[PDB]
């Protein structure tokens, strides 16, 4: 194996500097924007019965088309979601496999960047966090319901 | 002393690699906001409906 | 790295204090006015006087004898041996004896 003359660890425990750094990591909360983007599709459904001639037909392409929307919407809320609980569940994982691993020294140091120390890499373990998964796509909302019935509605 | 060398060498290489991971952060928090500031727009074009 | 660097420094400040204090230790010791005095001694003795003397020490140290120790014993037993026994006119007179 070619040890690292190079200082550099391949991976190294928590550093408290950047434990504070790592408390930091977190996805940032876009339920607000699902919110925003909620608030707007059930205006669209009011205002789209509102407006659309009753003798008139051909919404439920419309319905459709913002149903497949929506659903995509909250499924990327989901991914969001379960995004946040991988990191929440990566960070914790991660700090108790770093704390279990010794801190960092000129010996362990050397111990680290030679592969004789191995400690959890946030990069690595990031990779190996589980991929972005819809969890609890947000379907609940009056918007599904009106975006998947009012094809039907409509005829 | 010799290994120290090394040692500052890589943590200079280190400190890039902090710089430059936080600016691609920047980079992509900034395309993300720009996302929705369409997804915005979109919003205000449904009020307009 | 900051923390190891910083670690490394340490350790090497120790290190390179203990060297350095013992380098200055060895440049006393080299050459040692002590050092000096005794190779001067050693350097002084005549060919079979200093021949003879070396011989001594391979005696003495195959003994173990050539210490500040036993010589200076032996100094001491043979100024005891010669001061309490206190030491021309005894041959003269022996002589005007026989005539």
């Amino acid at each position: 194996g070619a040890l690292n003359d190079n200082p550099i660890p391949k991976s190294v425990p928590l550093h408290p500097k950047s434990g504070k750094y790592f408390h930091n990591l977190h996805a940032r909360d876009l339920s607000n924007i699902y919110q925003q983007c909620y608030k707007q599709i059930d205006e669209t459904i009011n205002q789209l019965v509102d407006s659309t001639s009753p003798s008139t037909i051909g919404i439920e392409e419309q319905v459709a088309d913002i149903t497949s929307t929506y659903k995509l919407l909250s499924t990327y809320e989901s991914e969001s979601n379960s995004f946040d609980e991988h990191i929440k569940d990566l960070k914790k994982n991660f700090k108790q496999s770093s704390d279990a691993c010794p801190q960092i020294d000129l010996s362990t140091w050397d111990k680290y960047r030679t592969g004789e120390l191995t400690a959890p890499k946030l990069s690595e373990l990031y990779l190996n966090m589980p991929t972005p998964e819809p969890a609890t796509m947000v379907n609940n909302t009056d918007t599904l319901k009106i975006l998947k019935v009012l094809p039907y509605i409509w005829n | 002393l010799k290994d120290k060398k090394p040692f500052a060498n890589t943590k200079k290489t280190l400190e890039n690699q902090v710089e430059e991971l936080t600016e691609k952060c920047s980079l992509k928090t900034d395309e993300f906001l720009k996302a929705k500031e369409k997804i915005n727009e979109i919003f205000e074009k449904l009020n307009t409906i | 790295m900051n923390d190891v660097i910083g670690f490394f420094n340490e350790r090497e400040a120790d290190l390179k204090s203990q060297y350095e204090d013992k380098k200055k230790f060895v440049k006393e010791m080299r050459d040692t006015p002590e050092f000096q005095s005794w190779m001067r001694e050693i350097r002084s003795y005549d060919q079979d006087t200093k021949e003879k003397l070396n011989k001594v020490a391979e005696k003495y140290e195959e003994e173990g004898n050539f210490n500040l120790s036993f010589v200076q014993d032996v100094l001491d037993k043979l100024e005891s041996e010669i001061a309490m026994v206190n030491h021309e006119s005894a041959v003269t007179i022996l002589d005007q004896v026989t005539a």
